[PDB]
């Protein structure tokens, strides 16, 4: 029967994070971060980080019975930002590249209703 | 018959008559001009036109001005309008327009006059 | 060299910064996306139809934005 | 003078430069096809208004370009590992007939040394030298990034042929060893995909940081 599990594909502006899971998403498989693949830390959200990293956990995810994989799109979420980061998509034509059949591609950043305040301050981070 | 060619600053002119095949720059021997590729300049009209062309006429032609590549460039665009006229076949015509263009319609580009700041090395030419 | 070559079709435009890049469609010609267009970009002179040689297949360019 | 009537006669039945007619080579890669001209002509030269073509490029003779790229090679801002490639001594610009016979040397030593169309070995040097991948550094509001971009066809065999020559100006500058010799072993190098060539090289150092601007 066809294997398929779940890619969480957290990105923010600073890092991306890919972790595969059962389908169940209680036990852990591959979890690979952009610190793992580059040596400056202003690189690790790139889409090269993002695709290497993605990669490497794929081939490791193929290599333990998995197949297919469905997507989980993730931004920072809460009071942070929710655009996410350029990387994530490098890295799902990455995982798409990697020999994984793709199945539901989907975003669970969680939304609130009305969440508590911001950081930053009244007048905004004054760059 | 008579023929002309204009090149550079190298002027050609060329009389052809019928003749055993001699072909001479200057009255001298075509095989003999001591820069090769001068020599492959005044040879390509008459190798792909044939041999029978090459050794059922006489030419001559005298060419003064200019370098000795463009005194060969000439002599080619002179023998090549003299087999024109010799000849007068369309076929001919068309191969040699096909090969090149040079030889039916001459190379009309000259030097450019030199302009101040720095003549001397050229019109383009300006200091640092 | 595990190339792909692919054959211009359209040209979409002068792209990058200093538009020496130029955005062309192409379609891949072989490959595991037989005949498939993506918007790819050109670096030197290109015309219609030209043969270009690609490493990766599933890189694309963003649209130009005006 | 008896090499030099020899030559001149041999090509007679149209043959590039002297020897070599093109019939038999063949072009493995299929984007330099409609590019590298194969017209068998005598002369690699035409003295054409190429550059005021826009794709006039195309018509010129590989062997025309080959010498028209051999002829300018001396002086750069390419201190290439701090040094200044110029040629003092009877420098190749404007002296075409030089270089016509340095190309006609390096053709022969080519031929000997390999036993084998040279001009063939030039076609696949020219494939395997071209790179496939370059850098571009295109912004957004500022914010530059390198983007990997495709390589037209023409801009390959300029590189790519303007690297070989580079070599050749690299292995024969301030040594013993003459500027014939350096091209035919840069060329033979670019050939069989010997990375010791400037011109494979570089096509691979091209291939790469653009490898990595993804």
């Amino acid at each position: 029967k066809e294997k398929w599990g779940i890619a969480h594909i957290y990105s923010s502006f600073n890092n991306t994070i890919i972790h595969i899971t059962d389908i169940t998403g209680a036990e852990t498989i591959s979890r690979w971060s952009g610190g793992m693949v580059v040596k400056a830390d202003r690189d690790e959200p790139s889409p090269y980080a993002a695709m290497l990293a993605a990669r490497r956990a794929a081939e490791e995810a193929l290599e333990k019975g998995i197949v297919g994989v469905h997507i989980r799109v993730r931004a920072p979420g809460g009071s942070k930002s929710k655009t996410p980061g350029p990387g994530a998509q490098a890295a799902i034509r990455a995982l798409a590249r990697a020999g994984l059949k793709i199945g539901r591609v989907e975003d669970v950043t969680p939304i609130p209703h009305d969440g508590t305040r911001p950081k930053g301050g009244r007048r905004g981070r004054r760059v | 018959i008579q023929t002309t060619g204009k090149r550079k600053t190298a002027i050609a002119r060329a009389v052809i008559r019928e003749g055993k095949g001699r072909v001479r720059i200057n009255g001298k021997p075509v095989e003999i001009i001591e820069p090769e590729i001068a020599r492959f300049t005044i040879l390509e009209p008459l190798i792909l036109a044939g041999e029978e062309i090459w050794n059922s006429v006489d030419i001559d032609v005298k060419v003064e001005g200019g370098g000795f590549m463009g005194q060969a460039e000439a002599a080619r665009m002179a023998i090549a309008r003299a087999l024109v006229e010799w000849t007068g076949d369309m076929s001919l015509k068309e191969k040699f327009m096909k090969y090149d263009r040079t030889m039916l319609v001459g190379d009309p580009r000259r030097t450019e006059p030199h302009k101040p700041n720095r003549s001397t090395k050229g019109p383009r030419a300006k200091r640092q | 060299d595990e190339g792909y070559p692919a054959e211009v079709i359209e040209i979409i435009g002068r792209t990058g910064t200093t538009g020496d890049v130029t955005q062309v469609k192409v379609r891949i010609l072989e490959g595991r996306d037989k005949g498939r267009v993506i918007r790819r970009n050109v670096r030197g002179p290109v015309r219609i139809g030209d043969i270009l040689i690609l490493r990766e297949t599933e890189r694309e360019a963003r649209e130009i934005k005006s | 003078a008896k090499p030099l009537n020899e030559r001149f006669f041999i090509p007679h039945e149209i043959k590039v430069m002297g020897r070599w007619s093109t019939e038999d080579v063949e072009v493995r890669d299929p984007s330099l096809k409609p590019y590298i001209n194969l017209e068998p002509r005598l002369l690699p030269h035409t003295h054409g208004r190429h550059a005021k073509k826009h794709f006039g490029k195309a018509n010129v003779h590989i062997v025309e370009r080959l010498i028209n790229k051999i002829m300018r090679s001396g002086g750069s801002h390419y201190k290439v590992a701090g040094h200044f490639m110029r040629r003092e001594h009877r420098s190749l610009n404007s002296k075409k007939v030089k270089a016509y016979e340095v190309v006609k040397e390096a053709f022969k030593i080519i031929e000997q040394r390999t036993g084998k169309n040279p001009i063939q070995v030039l076609v696949w040097a020219i494939e395997n030298a071209a790179p496939r991948e370059d850098t571009t550094s295109v912004m957004f509001g500022g914010i530059r990034y390198h983007v990997a971009v495709d390589i037209s066809p023409m801009r390959r065999l300029d590189v790519a042929l303007r690297n070989i020559a580079l070599g050749a100006s690299a292995k024969c500058y301030r040594n013993k060893m003459s500027f014939a010799e350096a091209l035919a072993e840069e060329i033979i190098l670019a050939a069989n995909k010997d990375p010791k060539s400037y011109a494979y090289s570089k096509k691979l150092e091209i291939e790469r940081i653009a490898e990595s601007s993804r």
